[PDB]
């Protein structure tokens, strides 16, 4: 099935910059700062020292904007791609990839370094289409390593049904508001995101209430929620959801195009998946894996021409 | 008297009993230690604190070449730190170091240290060069790894790896019936 | 005499060569000595290490036995860099609290002007520190 | 983290060794052992703490993709930190290894023994419930195909029990309480295989020769080539019973076959099977890789017998560095000087009356050498 040379999608989640707080006693908040040094600028950030602990706060919604294509000119290959998700909805359900989405954001994955040396960490979630009582994860280094563990929460089912709900609907929304609170050792390091310079540490910052304060990528954001991707062969870490899917540690990619499971050799056998799903044999792990990653790829956007 | 009998392929306490190839290998290592020709009664002393006495002199060459040292404490190459110990006991004649004694009780005294002190044993500065002479291979099996990244970074004499890389890669991927952590323990 | 470091990190190795200066004002607990650093380029400190007022002492013999070796302006040590790295800024809080520490702040931009360090440590104790000598 | 080391055995599998620890040190089950060791490689700041699994079957360090050298270093770390006394974990582990067999097929390693690729279980692993009561620990020898009794008691395997369900020690922990009944597992004389996986233990039983631990593996991999079929274990025994008369029995026949199917002859058209598929089962050990010190012996006798019939058997460039344990360019060095007679590779100007006459003045060794089958 050969690509148009117009095809685009949205992303279904989309998240905000994190904003650093620090929290002294008498439980007041006050945005934190960092330096810069000259003599080729590098800037520090870490804790003052009268801190109790830091809050972060930023805002994902689950949008479902992958349920049609953006742009296509092509309508035959519009009328396939809308296929796959009312099949992939219906034999296999959005179960799978809503929990490892929310487990990325009920567990500091999206708080990259700065969990390293920390005595207890918890998120507060605060979602939107709901009655009350927010939902509180506490001591997550402890209480939650495993996942069983979030499932033994009161309510897991009811915040997974959301994200659900968002993706099989037209119209679904589904916002959350997390909250988290690093209790660190006294003056610790805290690293943020930080500028591309063409060429020595300059970092990503935002302003608050008129001071500056260093804020996690929005873009950084969003790609630790996405690290899922432990489908490919021989799998041993979770990677980033992406096509070809690189690993950044080691400079490789693995899903290299001469394994035939980049996201675009997928694709191409985008008819191949529908003849399967629509039996009444349940498919092989081998073959679904494959169609969680294909999701994967439609929820993270992008554009996919050729020619 | 103890050599020649020892030397002639039979047995004198405290030297080992090895074949008779093995018992040539320690001749030549013995005489590069004295720097002249072979001094006799210095090998039977030696060997009556065997391995304290290899103990004694490996305590001897760390701690020397760290205060001689020219460049930083992590700019040190395996062959500027160790080059004379662990490039004169490979191959007497070959890697069995279960009768080749020198570099299978040097491994030990090499292994445990590794991460003792910030790792400084652990991260020696080493070529793809010196890379193929611990692991038994070639330069080609050292490229092919570099590619598929088993083996975490091409300018061959350009110092890219780390001591505790190499090893730990041997114990993993590239040992033998012989030349194996599992024969001295 | 003036001492040529001939194979290099010359900021590390003349640094060691002041640690057998600090134990030798300890024997004998003298100060008469100066110190100077002729080649003092805006990137190094060049292979000239100079005592001005050692040559036969423990640890320039061996240094010397192997083919390298040969053996106005004010050096001062600058100890008030020390404390702009932010591990001591919470130092210096501990100190003056002896009261609202979160009306304290930092600093936000700063500029050293061409300062330069020299690793070193202790020998009563496990500690490290930096010998910061600018001219 | 500080444990302790069990009672510490010399033929205990490393699947075995993560849960006689996960039991007695107050985890649920080998999982939560699994979640809390991966954590703790992050606080020690290790590199390849992002790869430790935490499913029991991709423990070994052969799963690894890329990081089976920060497995071991994974490895390297537990047995010094979180211990009293010192445990034995590289010594339980099944690390890969380059020693290529014959003819192309891989081999991994557990310590001193060195086992083929293609004779590892991974679909379900065979035990005996007997040694799971009484030892209680996973013998090492049940990852392996060709050990198909348990040599410790003349009792088979189990791998389905009374209710159609299977059992692994991986799943149902050290103690034989299955899934489906929780019950103890029903049960399922021969000797043909008994006194083989005697052999394969590493004890004496004739009459199968007192090979080593790497060589009495190198023969099982060697034999199913021959009958080219799944393992019979009573031709295995009865092949070596009748040794050297029997292993000769179809080396006269291997040349009839093919002396009839006279200088155009190659020695790998008239004695390619038995001389090709031997040189490294695993190694070049001659004391203890007998097949082919057995056949130089049967070829030393018969150098020109025949006219010389065996020295008229032509040989290649690439084919003589399989025999001589060299580099094609050491090859290339003989031809400049002219110590060996006759550049193209592949090209058939060597014969065996030649090489074999080289290998005994300037190509010997320790154990590649003359000096075992005199
Ligand atoms: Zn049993
Ligand atoms: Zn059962």
């Amino acid at each position: 099935m050969k690509l148009p040379t117009n095809l685009a999608y949205e992303r279904s989640i989309d998240p905000s910059d994190v904003c650093f707080f620090v929290v002294w006693p008498d439980d007041r908040k006050t945005p934190l700062t960092y330096n810069s040094r000259t003599l080729h600028q590098v800037d520090f950030c870490h804790v003052p020292y009268g801190a109790s602990h830091i809050e972060c706060s930023f805002s994902v919604s689950f949008s479902s904007e992958l349920r049609q294509p953006y742009k296509c000119n092509s309508s035959k290959v519009k009328q396939t791609l809308v296929q796959l998700v009312e099949l992939y909805e219906t034999k296999i359900g959005w179960t799978e990839l809503a929990t490892r989405y929310l487990m990325n954001i009920c567990n500091g994955k999206w708080l990259w370094k700065n969990t390293r040396k920390a005595y207890c960490w918890n998120i507060v979630l605060t979602p939107w289409p709901w009655n009350g009582e927010k939902v509180g994860f506490e001591d997550i280094r402890t209480n939650y390593t495993s996942r069983q563990d979030f499932k033994n929460n009161k309510n897991w089912s009811a915040i997974v049904e959301m994200i659900k709900t968002a993706f099989s609907s037209t119209d679904g929304l589904a916002i959350f508001e997390v909250r988290a609170t690093l209790h660190l050792p006294t003056n610790a390091m805290v690293r943020p995101s930080q500028v591309f310079t063409e060429k020595s540490r300059v970092f990503q910052s935002t302003t608050i209430d008129g001071e500056r304060s260093p804020i996690l990528g929005a873009f950084k954001t969003g790609a630790a929620i996405a690290t899922i991707d432990d489908w490919y062969p021989e799998a041993t870490e979770p990677l980033r959801v992406g096509r070809f899917g690189v690993h950044r540690e080691d400079v490789t990619c693995y899903r290299h195009p001469s394994t035939g499971k980049d996201f675009f050799s997928i694709l191409q056998q985008a008819e191949h998946y529908i003849e399967v799903l629509s039996a009444n044999k349940t498919p092989a792990q081998e073959t679904i894996n494959d169609m969680h990653f294909l999701m994967a790829n439609l929820i993270k956007g992008g554009m996919f021409q050729h020619k | 008297c103890t050599v020649s009998n020892w030397l002639a392929g039979h047995e004198s306490k405290p030297l080992p009993n090895l074949p008779k190839s093995y018992r040539w290998g320690l001749v030549h290592w013995w005489m590069g230690i004295k720097d002249s020709e072979f001094d006799h009664f210095s090998f039977v002393q030696f060997f009556s604190n065997w391995p304290r006495s290899f103990h004694s002199i490996i305590e001897d060459e760390v701690e020397f070449n760290l205060e001689h040292a020219v460049v930083s404490t992590s700019e040190l190459r395996l062959k500027d730190l160790l080059g004379r110990l662990f490039f004169g006991s490979i191959r007497l004649p070959e890697r069995n170091l279960q009768h080749n004694i020198i570099l299978g009780e040097l491994l030990c005294y090499l292994e445990n240290r590794l991460w003792q002190d910030k790792g400084l044993i652990a991260n020696l500065k080493m070529n793809a060069l010196e890379a193929t002479v611990m692991l038994n291979c070639s330069l080609d099996q050292i490229a092919s790894m570099v590619e598929q990244r088993i083996l975490k970074p091409l300018d061959v004499t350009d110092y890219l790896f780390h001591f505790g890389d190499i090893f730990c890669l041997w114990l993993a991927e590239f040992q033998s019936d012989e030349f194996n952590r599992s024969f001295y323990v | 005499k003036t001492i040529t470091f001939l194979p290099c990190n010359n900021e590390s190795l003349a640094a060691k060569c002041l640690r057998v200066l600090h134990g030798f004002n300890y024997q004998y607990e003298t100060r008469n000595i100066g110190v100077s650093f002729p080649l003092w380029c805006d990137a190094t400190v060049g292979k000239k290490i100079s005592f001005v007022s050692l040559l036969k002492q423990h640890y320039f013999v061996q240094m010397e036995q192997l083919q390298y070796f040969h053996i106005y302006v004010s050096f001062r040590r600058c100890q008030s860099i020390d404390k702009l790295t932010a591990a001591g800024l919470a130092r210096k809080i501990r100190r003056l609290e002896k009261f609202d520490p979160s009306s304290f702040a930092q600093k936000e931009h700063t500029a050293i002007a061409h300062y330069h360090s020299l690793g070193e440590s202790s020998k009563q104790t496990n500690r490290n520190f930096r010998l910061n000598i600018r001219m | 983290m500080f444990l302790q080391r069990p009672k510490p055995y010399s033929d205990e599998s490393l699947e075995s060794f993560f849960i006689r620890v996960a039991n007695k040190n107050g985890y649920g089950d080998v999982h939560r052992f699994l979640e809390a060791t991966k954590r703790f490689l992050q606080d020690i700041d290790h590199n390849g703490y992002q790869t430790f699994p935490t499913d029991i079957t991709r423990i070994n360090p052969y799963s690894a993709k890329n990081s089976s050298s920060a497995r071991t270093a994974s490895f390297l770390k537990l047995a010094q930190l979180t211990f009293n006394e010192p445990p034995e974990l590289l010594g339980l582990a099944i690390n890969r290894t380059n020693m290529k067999y014959s003819p192309s097929t891989s081999a991994v390693v557990r310590g001193a023994e060195v086992f083929p690729r293609s004779l590892l279980r991974t679909h379900s692993i065979p035990c005996c419930p007997l040694c799971l009561r009484e030892n209680g620990y996973a013998s090492y020898l049940w990852h392996f195909q060709g050990y198909e009794y348990c040599h410790s008691h003349n009792v088979p395997l189990i791998t389905t029990c009374s209710c159609g369900k299977e059992f692994d020690y991986r799943v149902s922990g050290l103690k034989g309480i299955c899934c489906k009944c929780k019950e103890p597992i029903t049960l399922t004389g021969h000797e043909a295989a008994c006194t083989v996986s005697n052999w394969l233990a590493g004890h004496e039983s004739k009459p199968l020769p007192n090979l080593p631990k790497s060589y009495r593996w190198g023969l099982v991999h060697w034999w199913m080539g021959i009958k080219d079929s799944e393992f019979d274990h009573f031709s295995f025994v009865q092949f070596f019973s009748n040794w050297p008369r029997s292993f000769h029995s179809i080396i006269e026949d291997e040349v009839e076959f093919n002396l009839e199917h006279t200088s155009e002859l190659r020695l790998k058209d008239l004695l390619g099977r038995l001389f090709f598929g031997s040189i490294r089962l695993p190694e070049r050990n001659l004391q203890h890789n007998i097949i082919l010190g057995e056949l130089l012996c049967y070829l030393e006798n018969r150098l020109w017998q025949d006219k010389g019939l065996i020295a008229n058997l032509k040989m290649n460039a690439l084919e003589a560095t399989v025999m001589l344990n060299c580099s094609l360019d050491q090859i290339a060095s003989m031809v400049e000087q002219r110590i060996l007679k006759p550049l193209d590779v592949t090209d058939y100007l060597f014969h065996f009356g030649d090489i074999f006459c080289l290998w005994l003045a300037e190509f010997q060794s320790d154990e590649f050498n003359r000096s075992f089958y005199v």
